[PDB]
């Protein structure tokens, strides 16, 4: 009958088997339970997508020891007014979420060990990305479709980080050939997954030549809907004897014949060329090249938070534990 | 010796 | 007197022609042709006292119709068996 | 078929919500949003700048793109 | 709480120095360490750490500095007691290992192990190891080792592989062992063996040294399984092999030379095993072996000398005997080699194709000729009939000594000529034996090599097919008086010349024309060049009172058919009626005069040296008496 | 074999050895040092614990807990509490986990004051930070 | 010991060469001497189309051995 | 005979056949007259020079009016085109034999490794012996087949040369099959491949002997009309 003797270990064991609403309800019992309701193990993984809630609340609930926070397509629409230690979290995704740049910088000022990162759709500034430059341990990066960032701070960010192996940077309207110049000049050449699609008259073949001559190991390359990558570009693709993903869809100047030279590379596994090869002759491509999946993977999964089965509440295999049904 | 026009189509 | 009781002898079967090179496959006529050397030549005779193989003159006569030492049409004269 | 609409727009950007039939509308994922080049690969056509920018839960197979000036 | 710590320390002191701990006391201790921890127990962990350090130092002060045979007896005994006591202790206070020590963001038994890792780093890490080395240097003699000491020491060194926060609980983490026992062990083993080997190789012959070295290697590989840990096997074996051998290779080679000079075929296998153990060392034994066997075989045929030049069988038997003995040897030296076999073959080739017989004959092609003529003498229809079970075996042997030869052209020519003579004169032992010979020759050197001989067989098959059918055609032709038999050759295969300008006297013409009409009409076009110079026959010569008969070729047949009318002709009358050349005529008349059926002007003069011009009378010896009829005058 | 265990209040219950080799503490008893008194386990609580050990002697070794606990743990309140405490004491992993889940399913859907009522847990840190901590998690 | 290349203005020019050069580098040399577009060019020597892959001695271009150049107008 | 060999090797871009390539597919521009080769098949070209502003197809060689309109549409070339084909054929196979002769060293190393591998695969050094012999005779066959081509160039075709060409073709086919065998099948048909290789290289050696005999016969009886 004596509750007053049950220890911290057993009470934490009980609280390890509760759902978020009741868990937050019972935090209001006494000071002891208040300490117990935040023990850097209950809050390991959290998911609060869709919401529009208080920036100080999310700052505290990130300070309490989350290693993987999943919250895309959400709002936190109020500025931040309290600053704490550099946040320990290592898996941050804000893909297509909506939030003001002030709250963005207030939260990203404490980025320390962000192993996997995604900030699709949001507006960022040069101080924001150069505070992101603190993280030299980032591996998966998805900064597609941002606005306001500049080339100088971009390339300083790339020089600062060193574990660049996933990079999804498609449809950032302010990318140019000088942007991809600084990109190749400052990324770690270990990179193997790169996305620079859609920039029809923003990129240039010579910068791709720089990318492939400094990066003979990249495997997953994406520059679709970029007509300004002429046929000699294929030659530089012919340089890469390591590629397995290659997306150059929507390139009118390309032909089904010259792209056959890419199939001359046995390492080429799948190809995403939707549009350049019309119906009928793609089967001839398949017959002439019998180990290539031409236009069979409609999307790339480079540093994407989730993919498949249309439920997939997990993120990169790190299943979140606490959510709201 | 430009295709697949990516303009907004008809109603 | 009589002394003729027993006799045994040997004779050399040879093609009835002057020097035997076939002038095409350059083998000995009694020897074998291109095909009959690299894995059944008989002798086909010409109407102008020339005679060659089968595997050789058949091919050359399929290609052109001349006797290949003397500009003149080719027609058979005698088979070989 | 692929039903477009008028240029109902926000203050600065411009929207035009589209409607897709069963076959080309039965592959939109509940997970995340498509890249503009991604739905170009899937074959939808419209003008330049139309990024797939949000999903509305009541209409899962009915897209609402975005475009700049 | 401190009202419990004294009783709990009393219990812990009781569990060491194992006075048979009771169970109720075990509940008292566990209940104490539990009811304290649910009151968050770092102070208890520090108390245990300091208690273990205190006990360990108090134990270490006792028993230090016992140079040998006691530090083992003390070390291992206290190690066993301390392991069991600390294991039970870790059993007592498991609650700390469950809750508190789980928050590590230090496990009791591993704590005790780290604490004893202090007593390890002492001169106890030098006295114990050095005493282990000095005791295991009872390899030579003194065998009351009592291996329970070394086993305990080694098990302790392995379990004391450090574990604290390496990554997790690891276990077989042998680093302390590798850096505090093994290296000194290998150094001392190298020292011991490099002493003993050069001590032993001054008072003994090496033939015993290989025996002792094999015993030593097996002994080390044996002791590894009984004292130490498994992962020393390959390294210790490599060190022992690098010391016992791989430094005495010069002596091994200079011994192999004289060992191969004699014929000891057992210790050679032992030296083989030893030099095989090390990497890529054999490549001097090969050169010595092939030079030896080359010289051996060359001197072996040098024994027979010139007296074998005219006797093929002895030559071939000598060479094949040399090869037999040394292949029997290399059946044991390198265990059916790929390289010693190569040395064998190089030497056999180099002394078959160039050696004393062809040294004195000035012709490198002499040896294939003698091999071919040996096969001839083997294949003829001799009287001392070789049975088949030896016949094909001997054929395989000849094919061996063949396949080492290379000048296959001269052998083809000689075998062709001799098979030609053998088949024309119909003096064959076994046609199926010839067929087996030619078939295995074909599979030895392809189809193109054995074409002409295949013809030589098939066309005589054709003649055997045609003769009897011509006789059947002859049932209606009445051949005048003679048994006719012909052999019709191809003209490219069989190496004969045209003729000697004969005449074919009167009697044989009918059969000649009848047969050539039978053949030239049964086939399209064929020009037979009838050669008589090699065509035997028989006479009945019924001018005698005795009815003698002679076996003679067509030349003698015509010379005597001349005698059908008269018996006292002259030389030129025969010469114009037979067209014989002068030398053939001289030879045939010489052979005729070797017997007395033909007589010159004299009767018993020199019948070998006379050379008379055609002005000379040739007379039948009328009253001719002979030793016997049926004489091969050839 | 066999083994008897003394209660904390005197009574003794004969227990099969393989039955009482579930409790990891008693298993490490009979592993080294192969009437044991248990001082922090009430008698009838030990009776219920040994009943549950008996019926689960053939174990293979939220979250859909099996039914026999629901017709077992149907019992008064503090008795359940001391079941949980004894299960933590003897390290009976099975009954510990099932009672943890039972408490978890019994805490859901109650006001905090009824929580401190049934738990009989006194209420400090009150009427001064109540609405404040409510605001700290106002979104629920 | 040089190579001569037919410039389109006549006047066969000379270069400096090693007998194991690369045809793309010879294209670089001739473009350096003129400025001609270095992708629409075919080299012709001994009547055979000099490709880009192998070396001069492979197509047996020794020293003081002229060649010729023709354009590859893409319409 | 070395006069014809000196003439052949004295090519210096062959001094003639380059002009045949000029007459093959080069036509001067109607604005900046220079050796110009159309490629492709578009038949709609603009003279891509630094100064030339004048567009024209290949086959007009004149007014630009037709293509784009309906004005005219293009209203010893072949007699010298075949000579280029023959010269390319002969010099091409000459160069093929030269190239496959220069790589003898790697061939030696490959066959030595193959022979060692077969030797450790249960056979004596005899395997190495006959593969070395096969390699030697193949090299000799190439070294004489090259010169049989260079002779088969400089002569006027008569009744006999067809036979000579046929024999060279057969010998070349045999040599190709032998090189194929050798580099293809060290891997376990060792007895069968020993049979095949032995027969093939014996046949090739005999056949080359025949070709040399035929050539010397032609020099003797004086039939070769250049
Ligand atoms: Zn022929
Ligand atoms: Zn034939
Ligand atoms: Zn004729
Ligand atoms: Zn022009
Ligand atoms: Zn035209």
């Amino acid at each position: 009958v004596s509750w007053d003797s049950l220890p911290d270990e057993l009470l934490l064991g009980i609280f390890s088997c509760l759902c978020l609403p009741e868990l937050l309800k019972v935090s209001g019992v006494c000071k002891r339970w208040y300490r117990l309701a935040s023990d850097e193990s209950l809050w390991q993984t959290l998911d609060l997508t869709g919401k529009n809630l208080h920036p100080d609340v999310t700052g505290r609930l990130l300070s309490q020891g989350v290693i993987a926070f999943r919250c895309p397509r959400s709002f936190m629409d109020q500025p931040l007014a309290e600053h704490f230690s550099p946040f320990r979290v290592q898996h941050m995704d804000l893909s297509n979420s909506v939030i003001e740049v002030s709250t963005l910088h207030g939260i990203l000022s404490q980025c320390s060990k962000l192993q996997n990162l995604s900030l699709e759709g949001l507006r960022l500034s040069d101080p924001i990305v150069n505070t992101l430059a603190k993280n030299s341990n980032l591996v998966r990066l998805n900064l597609s479709g941002c606005s306001g960032f500049s080339e100088f701070a971009l390339q300083t960010l790339l020089s600062s980080c060193s574990r660049l192996d996933e990079l999804n940077l498609s449809w950032c309207f302010d990318f140019t050939e000088k942007h991809v110049q600084v990109a190749v000049a400052h990324v770690s050449e270990t990179i193997t997954q790169l996305n620079l699609s859609g920039y029809r008259k923003n990129l240039q073949k010579s910068d791709l030549s720089t990318l492939v001559r400094r990066c003979p190991n990249l495997v997953h390359l994406d520059l679709s809907d970029s007509v300004m990558l002429k046929n000699d570009c294929f030659q530089e693709f012919f340089q890469l004897n390591y590629l397995q993903h290659l997306s150059l869809s929507r390139c009118y100047d390309i032909i089904p014949e010259t792209l056959l030279e890419l199939g001359e590379i046995p390492t080429l596994k799948t190809l995403q060329v939707f549009g350049i090869v019309p119906d009928g002759t793609l089967q001839l491509l398949k017959e002439a090249l019998p180990h290539l999946q031409i236009n069979c993977s409609h999307f790339t999964t480079i540093a994407r938070p989730t993919i498949g089965n249309k439920k997939n509440q997990e993120i990169w295999g790190i299943k979140c534990r606490l959510t709201l049904q | 010796s430009a295709g697949s026009v990516e303009q907004t189509p008809r109603r | 007197r009589f002394e003729v009781k027993k006799w045994n002898a040997v004779a050399l079967w040879a093609w009835d022609i002057v020097v035997d090179n076939c002038a095409i496959c350059r083998n000995h006529i009694m020897d074998l042709c291109i095909e009959c050397q690299a894995n059944e030549c008989t002798v086909a005779w010409g109407v102008c006292n020339h005679a060659f193989h089968f595997h050789c003159i058949s091919r050359w006569l399929k290609t052109r119709q001349v006797c290949p030492l003397d500009n003149r049409e080719w027609e058979f004269q005698k088979y070989g068996h | 078929q692929i039903y477009y609409s008028d240029k109902y727009d926000d203050e600065e950007f411009e929207y035009r919500h589209v409607m897709l039939p069963k076959d080309i509308a039965k592959l939109v994922p509940k997970t995340h949003l498509m890249s503009e080049s991604e739905w170009r690969n899937l074959g939808v056509q419209q003008s330049q700048g139309w990024v797939h920018y949000m999903i509305h839960e009541p209409e899962p197979h009915i897209l609402l793109f975005r475009r700049p000036l | 709480l401190d009202q419990i710590w004294d009783d709990l320390r009393a219990g812990i002191q009781q569990v060491y120095t194992r006075q048979s701990m009771a169970k109720s006391r075990y509940m008292e201790l566990y209940t104490h360490v539990y009811n304290y921890c649910t009151s968050v127990g770092l102070e208890l962990y520090k108390r245990l750490k300091e208690f273990l350090k205190n006990y360990l130092t108090n134990l270490l002060k006792d028993g230090e500095d016992l140079m040998d045979e006691s530090v083992l007896k003390f070390y291992t005994q206290q190690w066993e007691d301390y392991r069991f006591s600390s294991k039970v202790l870790n059993g007592i206070c498991a609650y700390l290992n469950r809750h508190w020590v789980r928050r590590e963001c230090y496990e009791i038994y591993s704590l005790a192990l780290v604490t004893w890792r202090d007593c390890l780093f002492r001169p106890l890490n030098k006295q114990v190891t050095n005493a282990v080395l000095k005791l295991i240097e009872k390899e030579r003699n003194g065998e009351t080792i009592n291996t329970r000491l070394i086993s305990g020491v080694v098990q302790s060194y392995v379990e004391l592989g450090l574990n604290e926060d390496d990554a997790f609980a690891k276990g077989p983490t042998l680093t302390v062992y590798k850096e505090s026992f093994e290296s000194q062990f290998l150094a001392d083993t190298e020292r011991f063996y490099t002493r003993e080997s050069t001590e032993f190789l001054q008072q003994n012959p090496v033939t015993e040294y290989m025996k002792k070295a094999e015993a030593r290697l097996l002994e080390e590989q044996r002791r590894v399984q009984v004292y130490l840990h498994e992962s020393t096997q390959d390294e210790l074996a490599r060190k022992c092999e690098q010391v016992l051998i791989e430094k005495h290779l010069e002596i091994f080679h200079t011994e192999f030379q004289n060992l191969l000079d004699a014929d000891k075929n057992e210790d050679l296998g032992r030296m083989y095993n030893l030099v095989s153990r090390i990497q890529d060392g054999l490549g001097e034994l090969k050169k010595l072996l092939e030079t030896h066997i080359h010289n051996q075989g060359l001197a072996a045929i040098e024994k027979c000398g010139e007296a074998a030049l005219n006797d093929p069988k002895m030559y071939v038997q000598t060479v094949l005997d040399v090869h037999k003995k040394y292949n029997a040897l290399v059946m044991s030296a390198f265990n059916n080699d790929a390289g010693f076999v190569a040395a064998l073959d190089k030497a056999c080739g180099r002394f078959i194709n160039n050696n004393a017989v062809t040294k004195m004959a000035q012709s490198s092609s002499k040896s294939p000729e003698l091999l071919a003529r040996y096969c001839d003498s083997l294949l003829k229809k001799s009287s001392k009939n070789p049975e088949e079970a030896e016949l094909e075996d001997t054929l395989n042997q000849v094919m061996v000594v063949f396949k080492y030869i290379e000048d296959k052209d001269v052998f083809q020519k000689f075998y062709a000529k001799m098979l030609a003579k053998r088949l024309v004169h119909q003096n064959s032992a076994s046609d199926d034996a010839e067929a087996s010979m030619i078939s295995k020759l074909k599979q030895a050197c392809g189809f193109e090599y054995t074409s002409k001989l295949q013809r030589m067989f098939q066309d005589i098959g054709v003649s055997k097919d045609l003769n009897e059918q011509f006789k059947k055609h002859l049932t209606n032709s009445e051949p005048l008086d003679l048994d006719f038999s012909i052999q019709v050759l191809s003209s490219g295969s069989w190496p004969f010349q045209q003729s000697c300008t004969f005449a074919l006297p009167s009697e044989l013409e009918r059969s000649y024309q009848r047969f050539t009409a039978f053949y030239a009409s049964r086939h399209s076009g064929r020009k037979l060049t009838w050669l008589y110079q090699l065509s035997k026959g028989e006479l009945v010569t019924n001018c005698f009172k005795n009815r003698y008969t002679l076996q003679a070729s067509t030349f003698q047949m015509a010379i005597l058919l001349q005698y059908n009318t008269e018996d006292a002709y002259t030389v030129q009358q025969l010469t114009d009626s037979t067209q014989i050349k002068m030398d053939i005529l001289a030879q045939v008349l010489q052979i005729l005069l070797k017997s007395k059926l033909l007589v010159l002007e004299d009767e018993n003069a020199n019948v070998d040296e006379v050379e008379l011009k055609p002005d000379t009378l040739i007379k039948l010896y009328l009253g001719y008496k002979n030793k016997k009829l049926r004489v091969n005058i050839n | 074999p066999s083994i008897k265990l003394q209660s904390s209040d005197g009574e003794i219950f004969e227990v099969d050895v393989e039955i009482a080799k579930q409790s990891v503490t008693i298993k490490t008893m009979l592993e080294d040092l192969g009437p044991v008194p248990l001082p922090n386990v009430n008698a009838a609580i030990l009776k219920k614990v040994i009943q549950w050990c008996t019926h689960h002697k053939d174990d293979p070794p939220t979250d859909d807990i099996p039914v026999w606990d629901q017709e077992f743990l149907k019992v008064d309140q503090g008795t359940l509490f001391e079941l949980i405490l004894a299960a933590n004491y003897l390290d009976i992993k099975g009954l510990l986990d099932v009672t943890c889940k039972t408490v978890a399913n019994m805490i859901k859907g109650k006001t905090p004051e009824e929580i401190r009522k049934t738990f009989n847990i006194k209420n400090d840190f009150t009427e001064e930070e109540e609405a404040q901590v409510r605001k700290e998690n106002q979104w629920c | 010991m040089q190579i001569f290349v037919k410039t389109l203005t006549g006047k066969t020019i000379t270069l400096e060469v090693e007998p194991s050069d690369t045809i793309e580098n010879v294209k670089a040399k001739i473009q350096d001497k003129e400025g001609i577009p270095p992708d629409q060019q075919r080299l012709i020597f001994a009547g055979k189309q000099l490709e880009d892959g192998r070396t001069l001695s492979d197509y047996n271009i020794q020293k003081e051995s002229t060649l010729h150049l023709v354009l590859r107008l893409r319409g | 005979k070395c006069k014809w060999l000196k003439k052949w090797i004295k090519k210096c871009d062959d001094d003639s056949e380059t002009s045949n390539w000029i007459a093959a597919n080069t036509k001067e521009c109607p604005k900046c007259h220079v050796t110009i080769e159309k490629d492709g098949g578009c038949n709609h070209m603009v003279c891509r020079n630094q100064n030339c502003k004048a567009e024209f197809c290949w086959v007009c060689l004149g007014p630009w009016e037709p293509h784009g309109s309906a004005w005219y549409n293009c209203n010893a070339q072949e007699r010298s085109r075949a000579a280029l084909q023959r010269y390319l054929f002969y010099c091409n196979r000459y160069m093929n034999h030269m190239q496959s002769l220069r790589a003898a060293h790697k061939l030696y190393a490959q066959v030595k490794q193959k022979m060692e591998e077969m030797q450790q695969h249960n056979m004596s050094w005899i395997e190495v012996q006959f593969l070395k012999k096969a390699v030697d005779v193949l090299c000799q066959c190439r070294a004489t087949l090259m010169y049989t081509y260079v002779f088969a160039f400089y002569l006027k075709k008569n009744n006999q040369s067809i036979i000579f060409e046929n024999n060279q073709a057969d010998l070349e086919n045999a040599t190709a099959v032998l090189s194929g065998y050798l580099e293809r099948d060290i891997s376990d048909s060792l007895q069968d491949i020993k049979q095949k290789v032995q027969d093939k290289y014996r046949y090739c050696e005999s056949r080359r002997r025949v070709l040399l005999q035929h050539v010397h016969e032609g020099y003797e009886k004086d039939l070769w009309e250049y």
